[PDB]
């Protein structure tokens, strides 16, 4: 593995020396739980959705408020 | 932002990260110059009441100083005729988990300036250890907005600064030690409203390309490769958060900056190039589209976090056309040169002939060329491997004086032995899986563990160091250049040094109370021409002094590196102002004084 | 000490706390002078690492300096011609439950030096927070011995500096605030061994008394007061430690201090003169006993701590005698001046025409007569009392220039409204019992909160002030005074100032990072000579900034008084070092290089 | 009570007005606890005995100990 053989543009990596092309069902096989890898993609679905109601309620008002159980009146 | 490019041809002002859009971090001003640097001493100074690292450096704007510090990131705002008095203090409260996430230290690169229109004021803008971003009435402190843009829950934290380009604020990202998957986003700076946000891996829609991406350049790869270039969902916690800096081209109206290492550190568990980190960008500053993206470390094994300077130039190259182009010295030990234009490849060098890592960087396929005797693997400890996780060159701000066409960059002298190990991610956890040891390049005394840095000078199209010398320790920091023949830099081992920009000789240098991590930047204020710096060692270098650790693997190997630091420096927290002969505010001692 | 005495007299040192035996703080240097004090700027810096109050001062001895700090105590010893290289480190590993204990904040008020004979090694002796005296190699750091000399889980701890006379180290106490009874401690410098402990209250046997004990004033009163001026075993828990300043007489062969204030702060908890607490005592350098005691507030109502600087003198009287003297200013808001072989009364003058606690002290009774309307009482406010129970003097080591005759003083303008409650005694837990509210005195600012302090030029024999000036903030710290006409002292509001000792004209002053709460000192290296001071400010005056406290009830009632502190400075500590034209070790810039 | 009436050479106090020459068992009596008066000369005396040991097998070894429970061989 050099980098220099290319399946396609941007795509040259290679398996090292007794190394497998796919690690899944390997010894080095990460086991990756999908709900840990879910975890991040829902923090930031959340502070989307915060931020939206903090910036409607500071563009009708004129007045921010941060704390978001504190806004809608 | 056009009033921005006016505010900064003032020599009185300093109103962003990197001075200007181009980032040149160079002067005009030539009142110190040569021939009288000697004379510099202090004129004021200024303790932060905070200690742990103080990168990035301060604000000047209508005769204001702005000062921001490590966690917990408070801002100071100054009056030039009158230091001594606090104009305002924004105190921020955050939730003190935030420390146990940051992977580096408490520390926060800079300040942004927004000029105001005619409804809403001027506008600082920072951010926060804990993930929110914050805008600050410039002249009263008060807090206009703040909207959480990281999740320290899941590992991620801001430590880079913002950048205001048009009328938006561009935020980074920090947290992939912690398998965060990198993305930016621009708000809108009067209301804090989202306007897009990119991210560095996965699926295309979320890459947010433009329709031509990589058009020029089709074989640095275009679409599908966030997610083909990786092995399953692996790209879901991808790394590639981007915590360096910026520059920007109203010309081109995109903003370009550098994302970082993939995750984790465990090369042997994520197969594949791992496209979009690791990458140089250019992406339109309104929605964010890339124009073009150039992967420089394809499937990264040695923690190259690719987020370096980008410093913007206008020169020749060899065929004499006059190319826009954009210079960015790289953790890998390669400094690249490409068009801004269209990203293709003018120049890709090695920062010091030790390098080792790659044999060269082919520019026709801008493939790097492994030597596979230094690659990481599982199951095989890699030795003397140039340069270390640390590189050849990590977050300093550089310099480039245009009249020479040189860049005065801050170089690492450091290499190391690296054994990767199995781990589980679990979010909000560390996902490294590296156990490092590092120390001193060929070229400095690997016995007495000093001799881990260099500063020099280099000519982007010849390839070509007009001056290299070595230092004790590494330049982090950055460097400054001045149309005075100066060149000026912070040292970790706590002096402010100022070179000869066409031979690299030492003229002057002053012992300030701590190591400086922070680039040094200069103004003048009534006529007066003041450098100024802080002082604060920490950041990674200084996270063994800074968090008492002795086991030279702890602090992900910067520990044993860096055992000496702690003789030549203690931490601190503050500002020093320098000027000719000290001359300063206080010049009438009864300035500021109680009647 | 008579090599201390000799080492004293070289202006290439600074051995002991005070400067010499005299306690003179004066430096017969005039290379800086008032014909060209405008020249004076930093030379070099260095940074601690830790934020509270930098107290004292450092030494000089040897071409070394010797730098101290505030809680954990640390200690550092620095090469003068590479003061960028520390020699060695000391850091103690403490208990922190001993800051739980510190009424003020973790503040140390300096180092002492034994010169060593011929198989003991030259010594640096240093008291630490949790209640230990070290003696460290001063070659090495290495340390010597250690012995446990108070006890924090009592609320007892150590704040004093050590003194060195003869082959002793004597130690104070602290800790009157959660009831501590005081007492002093000679140890043989060089193996820890305990020679003498003389108490404060209590048994004449504890007192340790000398047979011809107040011979020549028996009306100061004599023996069995320390009990039977107390109801009960009331002393037991009674104050009088001493943790300010100490003088000398090589020709008495008595070691001059005072004793602090008798617990609780609630008067009517404790009925009687309360004697020896308050009390200016002449002991026996050698055998502790002490030959003179004259007690200058019987039964403390205001907590006017009796810890204040000694300043010996040898004037002419008004009657044309010349007399060996010692003058105190009190924070009682009295200065006395007594005869240093008998302990006679000299002159007791008033610091300021405004204190009103006391309409005169009678030299013929030693009594101070008091108005009963600003003494404080159990179910009773008292209002506008002068001074405060900061006093019109705190902690802060003054100067007297010998050829004037002047000492200068940094005093305190603060006054207090006072309400004393019942508690009861539980040892470890704080025995204060009064609630107050501190603010600026009659002639400063009691709306805006500032004009805390003045700085005067005082005559002992004619008790006439030659200029007083008014300061933002008390003038905590100290003075140091010079044959060059200068006066030099630190503010709390960051500066180091220089005034002219003839007039008080402000004629320069430096912005340094926090306030200093230390004194100035004074040294030659090679030819050069430099002013030093400690920044970093703190003690009492900086607790509602050091530990964020907003109650202006909190901090003992020092948070109301100095909540204007913060909008001029934050925390900091460390050393800055002045010289003219601010030459210095690094004036060839590749000293200390690393090559 | 202005501290000019003594009745002894250096004991001048004198009761404020409306207030007792003695406060036991008044109601200002603090009512202090001998247990507790007493914990302070209890902590000097141990500390005493502590530094003994460590002093004197300094003198004879050469070599200090501070920590007492390692000290006698
Ligand atoms: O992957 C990441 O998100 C991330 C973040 C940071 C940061 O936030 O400071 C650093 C790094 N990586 C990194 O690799 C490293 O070199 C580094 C040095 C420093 C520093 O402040 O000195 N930060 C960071
Ligand atoms: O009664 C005591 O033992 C005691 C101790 C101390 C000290 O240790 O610092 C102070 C005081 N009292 C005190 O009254 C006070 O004025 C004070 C000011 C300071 C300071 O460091 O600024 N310490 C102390
Ligand atoms: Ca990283
Ligand atoms: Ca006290």
């Amino acid at each position: 593995y050099d980098g220099t053989k290319c399946k396609a543009a941007g795509n040259c990596w290679e398996p090292k020396p007794g190394f497998p092309e796919k690690i899944a069902g390997s010894k080095y096989d990460p086991k990756h739980d999908p709900k840990e890898l879910n975890k991040q993609a829902d923090s930031i679905k959340q502070m989307e959705e915060r931020n939206k109601k903090r910036v409607e309620n500071f563009k009708k008002t004129g007045k921010f408020e941060y704390d978001v159980a504190k806004i809608s009146a | 932002n056009d009033k921005l490019v006016e505010l900064s041809k003032s020599d009185d002002n300093w109103v962003m990260p990197g001075k200007n859009y181009d980032s040149n971090n160079f002067s005009d001003l030539k009142q110190i110059n040569k021939g009288n640097v000697k004379q510099l001493r202090p004129a004021w100074t200024f303790s932060t009441g905070l200690l742990n690292g103080h990168e990035g450096a301060p604000l000047v704007v209508d005769g204001k100083m702005y000062i921001h510090t490590s966690f917990p990131n408070n801002t100071f705002a100054l009056g030039l005729d009158d230091p001594g008095t606090i104009l305002w203090q924004d105190k921020p409260k955050q939730n003190p988990a935030a420390r146990a996430v940051a992977c580096c230290d408490l520390v926060n690169r800079g300040l942004a300036y927004w000029p105001g229109d005619g409804k809403t004021p001027a506008l600082i803008l920072k951010t926060q250890l804990d993930g929110n971003v914050a805008a600050l009435n410039a002249e009263t402190g008060e807090t206009v907005w703040k909207v959480e843009n990281s999740d320290i829950k899941v590992g991620s934290t801001l430590t880079i600064a913002p950048y205001v380009v048009k009328d938006k604020v561009i935020i980074g990202s920090s947290g992939a030690e912690l398998g965060v998957r990198g993305y930016l986003t621009a708000y809108d700076v009067k209301t804090g409203e989202q306007v897009w946000r990119a991210y560095a891996t996965g699926p295309d829609k979320d890459l947010l390309l433009a329709s031509d991406f990589n058009i020029k350049n089709p074989h640095y790869g275009q679409k599908g490769l966030g997610t083909g270039t990786w092995e399953g969902d692996a790209w879901k916690i991808g790394g590639g958060t981007n915590w360096g800096w910026y520059a920007y081209d109203p010309g081109t109206n995109l903003i370009y900056f550098g994302t970082g290492n993939p995750a984790p550190w465990n090369e042997t568990m994520r197969p594949g190039d791992n496209k979009w980190t690791m990458t140089i960008f250019g992406r339109d500053a309104d929605t964010g589209e890339a124009k073009f993206g150039y992967q420089k470390t394809p499937h990264d094994e040695w923690d190259y976090a690719g987020v370096n300077v980008m410093m913007l130039s206008e020169q020749k190259d060899k065929d004499g056309k006059a190319r826009k182009l954009l210079t960015h010295p790289d953790r890998n030990g390669i400094v690249y040169t490409l068009d801004r234009t269209d990203g293709a490849l003018v120049s890709a060098n090695k920062l010091d002939d030790t390098v080792n890592v790659f044999k060269s960087v082919d520019l026709k396929t801008g493939q790097p060329v492994r030597d596979p005797e230094y690659g990481t693997r599982m199951d095989h400890l890699a030795k003397d491997i140039c340069p270390s996780a640390m590189g050849y060159h990590n977050q300093g701000h550089d310099s480039y004086d245009p009249k020479r066409e040189l860049f005065f960059m801050g170089i690492n002298h450091i290499c190391m032995d690296w054994e990767p190990f199995m781990l589980p991610y679990r979010a909000g956890q560390f996902f490294v899986g590296a156990t490092l040891n590092m120390y001193p390049g060929p070229k400095g005394d690997r016995q007495n563990y000093e001799g881990l840095g260099q500063i020099k000078a280099y000519n982007a199209i010849t390839g070509d160091y007009k001056w290299e010398k070595m230092e004790r320790f590494a330049v982090w920091g950055g460097t400054m250049a001045t149309a005075g023949d100066l060149v000026f830099y912070g040292t970790l081992d706590g002096y402010l040094k100022a070179r000869d920009s066409d031979t690299g000789d030492l003229l002057w240098k002053f012992k300030i109370p701590s190591g400086a991590i922070g680039y040094p930047m200069t103004y003048t204020h009534k006529g007066t021409q003041y450098v100024a710096i802080y002082y604060g060692v920490g950041g990674w270098p200084g996270v063994g002094l800074v968090f008492d650790l002795a086991d030279p693997t702890a602090g992900l190997g910067a520990v044993g590196a860096f055992k000496k630091l702690a003789n030549y420096t203690q931490m601190g927290g503050g500002v020093v102002v320098f000027s000719l002969d000290g001359k300063g505010p206080y010049d009438d001692p009864n300035v500021g004084e109680w009647k």
